[PDB]
């Protein structure tokens, strides 16, 4: 995250941080115990499948204060119309092997009905994005927990004034084109979480830009309300022998 | 009422019926109130909520 601050430890606890072979991969947002939301492109060079590990409570990566819960990832469900290497149906959905334990900073954001995102939550205008990702575009990554208010632009807005792929019906720009404010490399999959009437609820997912804080341009989101129902089926299907599963969509 | 007006009024999720009908509905975890908007947590970790700030302002 770029420009942001610290999440008080406990105040992002949807948060996940994955991992492959130990090393940090992507985030992602708990959505339930099992369930956690990330990006397709996270996964575009994976080898091994079995050595994804998904951390819920995580805060400072520098050590361990014991609110930290770690699970292999059973499965990671892609959509068929994802293609890798590029940047439209940018969501992953991933089953833990075992539920995590919900606490005081374990909690899982609400996945909101597909209407009440359409016609109420797109038009709060800020909504928090976080990550342990790169604080600045070429510089290390965060070892505390960051996140950061971004304004959402309406698509024909985001089109005007930024200044390459295209902003489909599957996205959405949120951020500042001055070069200040943005999610960056490492923070990939992580939330994008809107506010309403008290309650937290997923809307996006970090997905892409040109560079990280780029001067012009804003920070693209994966618009999860295109994807309620299909994630909605998934977790009602019983398990499939293999990681990877590739998943019809719509 | 209707849901794409001011969320119909639901704290929530909010269901258009045939005829002038409104229905609120509430995420599990929550049960809805009396007064048909208004959602109230029935687990002790809801969906959305943070734990140190609702134990801060209870
Ligand atoms: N928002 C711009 C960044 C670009 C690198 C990947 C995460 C998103
Ligand atoms: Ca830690
Ligand atoms: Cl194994
Ligand atoms: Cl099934
Ligand atoms: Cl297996
Ligand atoms: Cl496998």
């Amino acid at each position: 995250i770029v420009g942001g601050k610290v999440c008080p430890k406990g105040e992002c606890p949807w948060q996940v941080l994955l991992l492959v072979n130990g090393a940090q991969l992507c985030g992602g947002t708990l959505i339930n115990t099992i369930w956690v939301v990330s990006a397709a492109h996270c996964f575009d060079k994976i080898k091994n499948w079995r050595n994804l590990i998904a951390v819920l409570g995580e805060h400072d990566l520098s050590e361990h204060d014991g609110d930290e819960q770690s699970r292999r990832v059973a499965q990671v469900i892609i959509p068929s119309t994802y293609v890798p290497g590029t940047t439209n149906h940018d969501i992953a959905l991933l089953r833990l092997h075992q539920p995590v334990v919900l606490t005081d900073h374990v909690v899982p954001l609400c996945l909101p009905e597909r209407t009440f995102s359409e016609r109420t939550l797109a038009f709060v205008r800020f909504s928090l994005v976080s990550g342990w990702g790169q604080l600045l575009d070429r510089g290390a990554t965060a070892l505390e927990l960051m996140v950061l208010n971004v304004p959402r632009l309406m698509t024909q807005d985001c089109l005007q004034q930024s200044r390459s792929p295209n902003i489909t019906e599957y996205m959405f720009c949120a951020g500042y084109s001055d070069g200040s404010k943005d999610s960056c490399k490492g923070d990939s999959g992580g939330p994008h979480a809107t506010h309403y009437r008290g309650t937290w609820y997923l809307t996006g997912i970090v997905s892409w830009g040109q560079g990280c804080a780029t001067v012009g341009h804003f920070g693209v989101y994966t618009r999860v309300s295109q994807y309620i129902e299909w994630l909605q089926k998934l977790m009602r299907s019983e398990p499939r022998p293999g990681v990877l599963l590739r998943a019809p969509f719509p | 009422l209707i849901c794409v007006n001011e969320n119909g009024g639901c704290e929530q999720y909010c269901s258009d019926h045939t005829g002038t009908k409104r229905s609120c509905r509430c995420h599990e975890g929550y049960s809805l109130l009396a007064d048909g908007v208004s959602c109230t947590p029935t687990v002790e970790y809801p969906c959305g909520k943070i734990p140190i700030l609702e134990k801060r302002n209870a």
